């Protein structure tokens, strides 16, 4: 639901880094499980320790991303003395690609990742800094 | 989308199974008669979102 | 392997025709003659005759909607009366401050 | 300015009628009275424009631009002529029918007067395109060709039709009038970043922008030669025209915006002349020429000067009649030798003279010689871009030197030395190809004797 | 806008007879030609495809195809013209109805707007 | 005489550019306000627009219900 | 089967889409929606082989699972509120179950997956039904009860399905397979603006309505369920390639043609609601679809394909049937933009 | 010979008259904007004696 | 000419964007048409919006 969304947005962005990384991390877990449950509905590889195999390793990747990106955001933020600035979100997701990249074991995704993961997270920082709806009311 | 035939031509095709106050066999009424005829009157002729607030 | 080693029935490419060798004095527009030298005289006479020279006359002498000579005659009297009267040619200030309404800082 | 648009339209039932061996003829003769016709275009005024209808409106900027739609349609069906003679008559129809459609098209979106009309026919212009391309070009490659010249486009295109509906919700009008009469300066936020982005990447990418025209070499080198023709004279300055006209609600953010396309372009000269130092193919080598002079007319738009705006309209016209002129002369030795690598067909000067003459007045048109027109764009950007800054005359400077040493080097490759020995079925130049070169290169001429024709509207 | 449930709708009326209050579009209205264009080109394409000679194959047929097409036009531009003075009506008479939402701006002159210069250099 | 036959004034141009502007600024102005009023209409509920049924009152039955609660 | 049996089955799946388009109680609605399933499988099943038969089945415990469950939303929308009419729904957790109900009526991802599988197996001209038709009642029952959908729902969806179809359309080299992820893509683009106006859901669903019947008749005319079946047409009716060519770089949403007419409306009706970012990511992933329709366009009348000597036989032989409004299908699916304010007749 | 090339060149007016009803279709569009005619305050003007309107 | 008109900058935008719908394409298409997975989807789904959206 929106509560983890709320937990990771209640703290302020310059402090608790442990707070920030915790809730980056279940954020992550909670996608990796969904994605998991998806990938065992579509594909049943060979048997249950197979598939229970495949939804840790979805699992720990994604929950290990969301640490890498929380935690790396939250002390750029910090160090830099300037919050609400589209770097800090920048630097945390190319360290989460780069994460993810050295999890994969292979540079071409990791490179690929950082600089993709980087644009999206300034992109959603500078969404809610400028207040950019995704899912916009019908106002009209 | 609705096409209201039945409001064009007066047929009431189902209209007489909206709703638990509508002329009842035996004049039995329903069990919560009177409030959802104040309800009905007070939203009548407003509009949905008016008769919401 | 009793295949033929033909992958489909195909046309051969067929070789380039040179117009000249049918027709001296072809002009490269049309392999009927009659057709190439019509068709060589209506391009000469519309592109060369009509547009090149006919055109290029029209917009030289295109009358003056740019308004140069008339701004140069403007700009003339303009000198001429500042020069007389002593004003001093061109002013610094576009609008004249009179009819502007400055904000006041009150700092 | 129905004038105009009425005769185009009428184009097409006349081909169709035409008789099966008179389609050329016709199709010339009412293609040179509709440039005539259009050359009337050309009486300006110092004051605002003139403003035919509520749909329609022509300017100093976009009626040279109207004068060379119209002026290339004779000369495309001329260049045409030769390589579809084979073809069946309901095909040639088709052809000319795509033609006809391409110069509709571009004349109604030079003079619209509301920017979703101009998206509107910008992107239209984009199917005869394509199907010229794809369905008349030689190579397998074509296919391939005109994928990229589609969706490069899009990509592009797709945000900017975004950002026109989000103007229009907020202005409440986006009649280029109004616009201009009502424009409001844009503060520096993301928000406005990214809108300056949408406004300003479709546009960039139809230059091409140095990085983003990998497109273009494709499709110029695939095409027909009157698909190459309309490509490289007319369907490049539909960005430049595009991005003239758009600049006037993005200030004072291209101050700063304008950094990233300007280095981009600065440097991307130079690369792209470079390129055509080392070029086994002609077309390629035109292709690229044309990619580096159109880097500078994007830094002529986008420092936003008067001295600025007038050389990129006069290096615009000027590269559109070059360009067409040598890749008219490329196709002209492909006819002959079907090979389009240089350094097969060798000292043409020795076998066809005129066309030597031809090659080296190109030749020397590309380089800017002056008088050229070529050079006074060239000259009034430099001059502009010393104003913005002294460095930029280093980089300028080389390019300049670049320019000339590869023009002279495809004039030197082809024409000059010793012929090849075992081609013996190069035949003497026919009146055609005289005669395309000869109205290529005569209007260059005409128009140094009054440049202010095409120095734009802030002459 | 959302007028489906306008007061005072017909159910099913294609023309209300208010309509009847606004000029008729002319038969030489552009839309109109453009209708009967519309109607020529698919009777070409009808020759084209049963392969008949496509200009002069059916003149009966290309006759009824422009004629339904100009017949339907018609209808339909009276009631779009009907539907766009609906909208008009409707917003002059809300704004009129709810003045402290629209107040009058008090005009004011650029020889007292103070409007920031940027300088291009 | 290419001004005589081939051209007008500058009046005419002048004059048919200020009604052009005239009716572009007019349609503008109007664009705007029926934004405004599109958003107040969908807000309040109160005007001819977005007005979404509710149960028809004349299919209420008024008669004695066999019981004198109703 | 009977050409009478065929002529009831068809007017009874009409007057059951009639029967919802008409009525004002739930019940109704149930009602016109079992009918329309009972009298749609024999016209998938006309043409008695496997392949329709389980199609058939899939298409059967699609739809009776979607009538359950809407049947369940409607009893409790009646338990939290004593009411029949279809308006307001009166209940959250009811109105999500209608929604998915729904959308799996209409095929919407994540409930996508039976469309191709089902088209794939029917003949042409039940695909053609079932990829037109079998819209309209569905959609209409969205578009009256529009103002209760939660709109990230409808939109998460909506979204999901454009970017499945322009997925799924570029593995596929079967034509029905390609229509199929074709009309998922269209039912996004339809239901990513019910939120926000009917309208343009109506307008969408008409301009998609012509230009699927254009294609599915075009395809009918040149007998082709194949990419390489349909590289065979040039050689007896280059006509028909043309034409299929034009309507494909209209379905692309292409301008000048009449397919850039919704997407362009939607986007503005979008951006009038503040909605940016959506409008954007929709049209570059409609770019997937205009590329599968640009390879069919190079494998079909761009380029020429191998022929077969027995085509020759097939040169001295004309249609015997001819499918009336084809021409005016092509026309209004390719030539319409220029009356695009005619869309204020709330079509 | 007269009604035998005709059938051949009669295509050779169709761009012509397309031309001449591009200029009257161009004055028809005139008329329609003559708000401000003998309006503005630049060419303000009294008429002549036998003058309806300054431009056409 | 070679190294960034020729490989890197073909590299960046063109074949990165075939590469990657390519491979979307794969993913979503590639399904055996089994009834068993797509009603387990389903399920996981309708879950998913009664307990994500409200
Ligand atoms: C628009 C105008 C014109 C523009 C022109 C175009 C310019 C843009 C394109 C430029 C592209 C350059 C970089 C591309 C990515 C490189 C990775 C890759 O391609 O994967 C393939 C490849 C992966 O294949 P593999 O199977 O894993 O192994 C193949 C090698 O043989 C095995 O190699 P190895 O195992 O020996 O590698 C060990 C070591 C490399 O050892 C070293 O000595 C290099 C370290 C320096 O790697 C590292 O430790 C990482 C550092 O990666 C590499 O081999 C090289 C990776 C290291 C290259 C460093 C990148 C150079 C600088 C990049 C930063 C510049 C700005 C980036 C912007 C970021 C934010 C937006
Ligand atoms: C200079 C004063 C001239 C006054 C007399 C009138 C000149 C008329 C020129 C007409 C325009 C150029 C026509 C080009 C197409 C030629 C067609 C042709 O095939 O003819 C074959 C014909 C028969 O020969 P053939 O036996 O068949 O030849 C066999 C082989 O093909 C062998 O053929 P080829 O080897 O004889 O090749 C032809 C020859 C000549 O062919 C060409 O090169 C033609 C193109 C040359 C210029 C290239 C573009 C440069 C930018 C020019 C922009 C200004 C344009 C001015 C207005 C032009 C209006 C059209 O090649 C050259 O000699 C190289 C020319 C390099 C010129 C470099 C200097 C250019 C700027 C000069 C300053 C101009 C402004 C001064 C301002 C300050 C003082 C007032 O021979 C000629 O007619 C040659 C004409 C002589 C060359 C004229 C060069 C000067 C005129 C330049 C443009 C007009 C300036 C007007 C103001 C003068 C003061
Ligand atoms: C802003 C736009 C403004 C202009 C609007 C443009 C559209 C307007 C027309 C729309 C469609 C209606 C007509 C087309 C029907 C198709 C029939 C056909 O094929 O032509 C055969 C026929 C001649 O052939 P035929 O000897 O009778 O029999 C041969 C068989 O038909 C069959 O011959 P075959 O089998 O031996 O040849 C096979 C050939 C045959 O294939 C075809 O030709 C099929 C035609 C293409 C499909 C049509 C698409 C539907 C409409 C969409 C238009 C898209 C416009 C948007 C812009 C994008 C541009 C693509 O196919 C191929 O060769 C395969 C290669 C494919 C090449 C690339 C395909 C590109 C197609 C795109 C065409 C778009 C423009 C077409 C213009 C008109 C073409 C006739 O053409 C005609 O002569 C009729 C054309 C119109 C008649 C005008 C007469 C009226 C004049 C009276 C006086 C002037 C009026 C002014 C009044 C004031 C005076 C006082
Ligand atoms: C080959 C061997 C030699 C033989 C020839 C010997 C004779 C040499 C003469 C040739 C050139 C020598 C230069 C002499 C120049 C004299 C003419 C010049 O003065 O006229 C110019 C005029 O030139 C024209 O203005 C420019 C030509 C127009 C170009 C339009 C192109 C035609 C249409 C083609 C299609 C368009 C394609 C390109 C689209 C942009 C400038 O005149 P200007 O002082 O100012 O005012 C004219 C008089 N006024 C005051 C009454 C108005
Ligand atoms: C590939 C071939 C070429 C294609 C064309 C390339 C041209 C497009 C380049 C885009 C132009 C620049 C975009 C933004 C420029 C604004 C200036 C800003 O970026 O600089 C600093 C901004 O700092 C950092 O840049 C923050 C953003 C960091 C994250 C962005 C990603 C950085 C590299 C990404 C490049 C990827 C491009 C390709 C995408 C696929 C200024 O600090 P600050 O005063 O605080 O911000 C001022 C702006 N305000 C006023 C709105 C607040
Ligand atoms: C000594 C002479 C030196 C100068 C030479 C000048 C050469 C002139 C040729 C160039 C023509 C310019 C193009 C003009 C076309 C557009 C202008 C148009 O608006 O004028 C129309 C008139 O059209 C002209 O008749 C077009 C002339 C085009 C024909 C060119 C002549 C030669 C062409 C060759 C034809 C084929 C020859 C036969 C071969 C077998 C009337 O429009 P209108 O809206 O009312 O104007 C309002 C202003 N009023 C009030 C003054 C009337
Ligand atoms: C490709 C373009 C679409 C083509 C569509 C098919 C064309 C053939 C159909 C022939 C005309 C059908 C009209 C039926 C006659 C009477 C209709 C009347 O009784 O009903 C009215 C309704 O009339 C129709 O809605 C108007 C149909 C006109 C369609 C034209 C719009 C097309 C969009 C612009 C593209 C240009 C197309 C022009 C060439 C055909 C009253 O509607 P109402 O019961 O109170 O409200 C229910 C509808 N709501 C819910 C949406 C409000
Ligand atoms: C989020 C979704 C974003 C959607 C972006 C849409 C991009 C539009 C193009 C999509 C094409 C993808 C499909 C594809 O290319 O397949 C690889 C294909 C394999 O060949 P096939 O013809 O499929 O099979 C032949 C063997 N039988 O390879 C190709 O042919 C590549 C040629 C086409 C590419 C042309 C250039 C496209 C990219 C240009 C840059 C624009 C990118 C747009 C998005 C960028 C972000 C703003
Ligand atoms: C050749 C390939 C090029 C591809 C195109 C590159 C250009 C991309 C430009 C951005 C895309 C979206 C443009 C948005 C349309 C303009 C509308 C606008 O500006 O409104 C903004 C909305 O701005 C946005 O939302 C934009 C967010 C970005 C989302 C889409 C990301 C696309 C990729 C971004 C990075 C790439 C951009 C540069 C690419 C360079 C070329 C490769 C304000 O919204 P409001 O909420 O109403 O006002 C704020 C006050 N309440």
């Amino acid at each position: 639901a929106k509560t983890l969304l709320h937990k990771y947005s209640d703290i302020p962005e310059g402090t608790e880094c442990h707070r920030k990384a915790y809730a980056s991390t279940s954020i992550g877990g909670a996608t990796g499980l969904i994605v998991s449950a998806y990938s065992i509905a579509l594909k049943p590889p060979a048997s249950f320790l197979e598939g229970v195999a495949r939804t840790g390793r979805y699992t720990f990747t994604s929950a290990a991303i969301g640490a890498i990106f929380g935690l790396t955001s939250c002390i750029s933020a910090q160090v830099r003395e300037k919050p609400d600035d589209p770097l800090n979100y920048f630097i945390g997701g190319c360290a989460g690609g780069l994460t993810l990249g050295a999890r994969t074991r292979s540079y071409g995704i990791g490179a690929a990742a950082c600089a993709y993961m980087g644009l999206t997270a300034a992109l959603v920082k500078m969404g809610q800094l400028e207040g950019w709806q995704v899912f916009a009311e019908p106002k009209v | 989308p609705f096409f209201d035939v039945q409001k064009r031509l007066g047929l009431d095709l189902d209209r007489w199974m909206t709703i638990q106050s509508a002329e009842q066999p035996h004049k039995i009424p329903g069990r919560c008669h009177a409030f959802e005829k104040e309800w009905i009157e007070c939203a009548h002729g407003i509009g949905g979102i008016r008769a919401e607030k | 392997p009793p295949e033929p080693t033909i992958r489909l029935q195909e046309d051969p490419d067929p070789e380039d025709e040179n117009l000249y060798e049918k027709n001296p004095d072809s002009h490269g527009y049309d392999k009927d003659p009659i057709v190439d030298l019509w068709n060589m005289r209506v391009v000469f006479f519309f592109g060369f005759s009509i547009v090149l020279v006919l055109g290029s006359t029209f917009v030289a002498y295109l009358p003056d909607y740019r308004m140069q000579e008339w701004a140069r005659r403007e700009a003339e009297r303009l000198v001429k009366y500042r020069e007389a009267n002593g004003l001093p040619l061109m002013e610094s200030n576009c609008f004249d401050p009179n009819k502007i309404q400055l904000p006041e800082d009150e700092d | 300015m129905l004038k105009i648009i009425i005769p185009t339209t009428m184009l097409l039932p006349m081909t169709w009628m035409s008789k099966h061996n008179m389609i050329w003829i016709n199709a010339t003769v009412h293609s040179l009275l509709i440039s005539l016709i259009s050359l009337s275009l050309l009486n300006q005024l110092g004051e605002n424009s003139l403003n035919f209808s509520l749909t329609f409106f022509s300017d100093s900027l976009s009626a040279p631009l109207l004068v060379l739609t119209t002026w290339l349609l004779p000369l495309m069906l001329m260049a045409s002529q030769s390589h579809l003679s084979k073809e069946t008559t309901t095909r040639k129809k088709l052809y000319i029918t795509m033609l006809i459609l391409l110069q509709l098209f571009l004349i109604m979106t030079f003079t619209a007067t509301e920017l979703i009309l101009f998206y509107i026919l910008f992107e239209a212009t984009l199917v005869p395109t394509l199907i010229i391309i794809t369905r008349w070009g030689n190579q397998t490659e074509r296919l391939n060709a005109g994928l990229y010249f589609l969706f490069y486009t899009l990509a592009g295109s797709l945000p900017l039709l975004v950002a026109l509906v989000y103007i229009q919700n907020t202005t409440g009008s986006l009649n280029f009038l109004i616009i201009h009469y009502w424009s409001h300066p844009l503060s520096n936020s993301w928000s406005n970043i990214f809108m300056w982005l949408a406004c300003i990447m479709a546009f960039m990418v139809k230059m091409p922008l140095y990085g983003l025209h990998l497109w273009l070499p494709k499709a110029h080198v695939e095409a027909p030669i009157a698909g190459s023709m309309v490509l490289a004279a007319v369907l490049l300055k539909l960005g430049g025209y595009g991005m003239m006209r758009i600049t006037t609600i993005l200030n004072p953010l291209t101050n700063y915006m304008a950094y990233p396309f300007l280095m981009l372009s600065m440097w991307g000269m130079i690369m792209t002349s470079s390129i055509c130092l080392r070029q086994t193919d002609l077309k390629s080598l035109i292709a690229y020429s044309s990619v580096s002079h159109m880097a500078l007319v994007i830094v002529a738009i986008m420092i936003q000067t008067p001295w600025s705006f007038m050389g990129a309209t006069a290096l615009m016209i000027a590269h559109g009649l070059t360009s067409s002129m040598l890749f008219c002369l490329a196709n002209t030795n492909y006819e002959r030798v079907h090979s389009r690598t240089m350094i097969l067909a060798r000292g043409l000067q020795t076998l066809l003279p005129l066309m030597a003459t031809w090659w080296l007045v190109a030749s020397l048109t590309n380089l800017a010689l002056p008088p050229s027109i070529n050079l006074i764009g060239e000259l009034f950007i430099i001059t502009a871009s010393f104003s913005w800054s002294n460095i930029t005359i280093i980089l300028m400077g080389m390019n300049m030197m670049i320019t000339a040493l590869y023009s002279l080097y495809m004039l030197i490759t082809t024409q000059r030395g010793k012929y090849t020995h075992h081609i013996n079925n190069i035949k003497p130049s026919f009146t055609r190809e005289n005669a395309l070169m000869a109205l290529h290169i005569l209007p260059l001429l005409l128009l140094t004797l009054n440049p202010k024709m095409i120095l734009g509207p802030l002459y | 806008t959302m007028m489906s449930g306008r007061p005072g709708r017909v159910p099913l009326q294609f023309l209300p007879n208010e309509a009847r209050s606004l000029p008729p579009p002319k038969l030489t209205d552009p839309r109109l030609v453009y209708m009967g264009f519309l109607g020529y080109c698919s009777g070409l394409i009808d020759n084209a495809i049963r392969r008949r000679p496509v200009v002069s194959a059916g003149l009966h047929r290309q006759l009824l195809y422009v004629t339904s097409f100009v017949f339907f036009g018609y209808y339909l531009l009276k009631r779009q013209d009907y539907m766009y003075a609906l909208r008009d009506h409707d917003m002059f008479a809300y704004v009129k109805s709810h003045p402290e939402d629209f107040p009058e701006k008090d005009k004011k002159t650029y020889g007292e707007i103070l409007e920031e210069f940027h300088p291009v250099r | 005489w290419i001004a005589r036959t081939f051209y007008d004034g500058p009046e005419k141009n002048y004059e048919k550019t200020m009604a052009i502007l005239q009716i572009e600024a007019e349609k503008a102005e109007l664009r705007l306000k029926e934004l405004e009023v599109r958003r107040l209409m969908r807000a309040r509920g109160d005007g001819p627009w977005y007005q979404y049924p509710t149960i028809d009152k004349a299919l209420i039955d008024h008669s004695p219900k066999t019981t004198p609660d109703n | 089967m009977n050409p009478i049996i065929y002529t009831t089955l068809i007017m009874t799946v009409m007057s059951g889409t009639m029967l919802v388009m008409i009525s004002s109680h739930w019940l109704l609605i149930w009602i016109g929606f079992e009918m329309n399933l009972l009298a749609m499988i024999p016209v998938l099943m006309k043409n008695f082989n496997p392949r329709a038969t389980e199609a058939a089945t899939k298409y059967f415990l699609t739809q009776a699972t979607a009538s359950m469950m809407l049947m369940m939303a409607i009893i409790i929308n009646l338990l939290y509120s004593g009411q029949w009419t279809i308006t307001k729904m009166f209940n959250p957790v009811a109105m999500t179950m209608m929604t998915m109900a729904l959308a799996m009526k209409l095929g919407l991802s994540p409930f996508h997956f039976w469309v191709p599988e089902v088209t794939q197996g029917i003949s042409l001209q039940a695909g053609l039904l079932l990829l037109t038709w079998q819209k309209l009642a569905p959609l209409s029952v969205l578009c009256q009860i529009s103002q209760s959908i939660n709109p990230n729902l409808m939109l998460t969806m909506a979204m999901l399905s454009i970017l499945i179809g322009g997925w799924g359309g570029l593995n596929q080299t079967q034509l029905r397979k390609i229509m199929a992820y074709s009309s998922i893509a269209h039912m996004g683009w339809m239901t990513a603006v019910l939120p926000y106006n009917t309208t343009m859901t109506i307008l969408n669903l008409l301009i998609y309505i012509t230009m699927t019947l254009a294609m599915f008749m075009l395809l009918i005319h040149s007998s082709a369920t194949t990419t390489l079946s349909l590289s065979h047409t040039w050689n007896k009716m280059p006509v028909i390639t043309s034409l299929m060519m034009v309507t494909l770089l209209s379905m692309g949403g292409l301008p000048p043609l009449s397919g850039f007419m919704p997407k362009w409306m939607i986007i503005q009706e979008m951006t009038k609601n503040e909605s940016i970012i959506m409008p954007t990511l929709m049209a570059m992933t409609a770019l997937l679809n205009l590329y599968f329709y640009m390879r069919l366009a190079y494998s079909s009348s761009l380029t020429m394909f191998p022929s077969t000597n027995n085509m020759k036989m097939k040169w001295q032989f004309e249609h015997t049937k001819q499918m009336k409004l084809l021409p005016t299908m092509i026309v209004l699916s390719t030539l319409v933009l220029p009356m695009t304010p005619a869309l204020s007749s709330l079509n | 010979n007269v009604l035998q090339i005709v059938r051949d060149h009669w295509v050779h007016i169709l761009v012509p008259v397309g031309f001449v009803f591009g200029c009257y279709l161009d004055r028809r569009s005139d008329e329609k904007l003559t708000a401000f005619r003998n309006k503005s305050l630049l060419f303000k003007r009294e008429l002549r004696p036998n003058e309806e309107v300054t431009w056409k | 000419s070679s190294l960034l008109d020729l490989i890197w900058l073909e590299t960046i935008l063109p074949k990165t964007t075939s590469f990657i719908q390519m491979k979307m394409s794969i993913m979503v298409s590639n399904q055996k048409g089994l009834i068993k997975l797509y009603f387990l989807s389903f399920l996981i789904t309708i879950m998913i919006s009664m307990t994500l959206f409200n």
